[PDB]
């Protein structure tokens, strides 16, 4: 279990607080009384790692033309895009492979 | 405090009404890096000016072509006159190059605006706008 | 309130004195989108700084060629030293392309300036500057 | 007063650790046009945010090639999460052109940042960054 | 006659005011007493439509090289530019037409 | 000897002050009592001309690849760069000269 330093909002006693697991975020920080409240990431948001964000990260990757969802927006990861079946990635552009071609690589004649 | 908005790109819903016309862009206004505060409202492609004063206004639109030129215009709309005002233009002729190019166009300046004014961003070709991520195409304004 | 100016392009009167030199541009200072306020004065290619402090300074110059490169420089001039200071440079090599091109160059940053300083914008070639409209080539500054 | 920094380029010490990674740039923070003030500190490629609020952040990186594309990213780093946030991206595909080209890439926008956040500028290829003068490659931020 | 909503500067009674015709602008807004004062557009300014601007629009179009005044700056319209007799418009550049060419179109051999 | 107008910091009597020579800068301005204090330019700074700067100019020119110090950073001038022996300057790029080439010019076969 990871941990983080924090000073209390009521009366500022510096206490070591509990990190929130992937899928969650610090909804309320730990007190001298209670531990850290981890709330679940809301729709279209994620936390992939043990964190102490007070707000989940937004799924901010949209798939373009010549592109499909390689990975959906989960509460534990961002959305990811690969090229469509007709195309392969190169320099940032998803482009065609000329048969007489995997989303990662150009297959040859 | 002071009216501020930073807006980020979304997928563009390709409109049919464009009689040799530069369409406006749709923006995100609350998710990720996008925010609006202190009465600076985003509705329906416009940013509504709540308070008269001097504003710094900026936008970047990243273009990708997979077209003679590419253009961004930031436009002021008022009810007091039927035609808009072009505040800023960034226009770039597109080199023959290779038909697999990408380019940003960045604009930012200071303008005296009036309560009730609507600011919008227009592009030469909506299908060339890169909408894939919020850090590449954005639009913002703040009262100085 | 605070010293502010947004200046817009005008037709450039082509000067003869340029010994391998970058000429300054002439600006509009009161018509259309151009304004100056709160002691920020425009005279004779310069913007006069009335009050010492930190200023955001910006300019766009749109170039059209119908030339190895194109350059914009924003320059600070003081009486206390005979040579100017180059605050910002935007330099872009011109592609062989087609001899019918256009390009903007945009610069903006923050500088500590002193009462009495003169700011001006210099270009590599005045005959390449697009002067046709106020939204394409502009120059501005405001005290933060 | 308000946290402000304008930073200028220096010679880049080419690091070995870059696993398909965009390295950060080193900046000057006190000489020439470079300054930092009001608790806005520069250490070790980062600009440390002293005070939570809305900041205008900007950078230009001039690239010269004597490469498919060139990219600048302004990045926010927090201790609260292991991965950085990309605030701004300026990416430009490099034309076949002539292998003697130069280009600026300019970015500037407004972001809500928190006390303790670190801002840095990353480039696609450090060996393409023009470091020769302070007016060509710069990086700055100021609390609005 | 078009019309516009307004609240009085003296004592804020919401009254419907008269629009100003092309060539004019709202110099003084309408009161409970008097109607809207429309003043004439000053030199190098215009209003093309029924409006309630408190300031006329500036004639902000300058004709470039390879260009002539298609339309002068009137009080009722902005200045407009066409190409010169030697040139025709294309993509934003006024360029030559090669005889062995109207300002709008390229005539052929 | 060049000169400059100034108003006193203690009691604002407008007096004509002495300029500082190349290599120096105004460390303290002239008073009704004493003349102008010129201090020497600090490391990596310069003043090339008679001036009244309160701060010397920074040596802000770094030599790139294909480049060598044509002139070092002195207290009386900025650093300057020429190309290396293998290269000549053109448009801002220091590039090679093909023998079967001075730092300024391309020598031919």
């Amino acid at each position: 279990t990871p941990t983080y330093p924090w000073r209390d909002a009521e009366t500022g006693e510096r206490l070591v607080c509990a990190q929130c697991p992937p899928g969650t975020f610090v909804q309320r920080p730990c007190r001298r009384d209670s531990p850290t409240t981890c709330g679940p990431c809301p729709p279209r948001h994620y936390t992939q790692f043990w964190n102490y964000l007070e707000r989940c990260r937004y799924c901010n990757v949209l798939c373009g033309e010549r592109e499909e969802e390689a990975r959906a927006c989960h509460a534990t990861h961002n959305r990811a895009c690969r090229c469509r079946t007709g195309f392969f990635a190169h320099a940032g552009f998803c482009l065609e492979h000329a048969s007489c071609g995997t989303p990662s690589q150009n297959t040859q004649c | 405090d002071k009216p501020r908005a930073h807006l980020t790109v979304v997928r563009q819903t390709p409109t049919q009404h464009f009689k040799n016309q530069f369409p406006a862009l749709h923006w995100e206004h609350e998710l990720g890096l996008a925010f609006t505060k202190n009465r600076m409202n985003y509705t329906n492609k416009f940013l509504l000016i709540p308070e008269s004063g001097d504003y710094f206004i900026y936008s970047q639109v990243t273009f990708r072509g997979m077209p003679d030129s590419i253009t961004v215009v930031i436009t002021k709309v008022t009810d007091s006159y039927p035609e808009p005002t072009q505040l800023l233009m960034g226009t770039k002729s597109v080199s023959e190059v290779g038909s697999n190019w990408f380019q940003p166009i960045y604009l930012g300046a200071m303008f005296s605006l009036q309560e009730g004014d609507k600011l919008m961003v227009n592009v030469s070709d909506i299908s060339l706008v890169d909408y894939t991520k919020e850090d590449k195409t954005f639009f913002g304004a703040f009262l100085l």
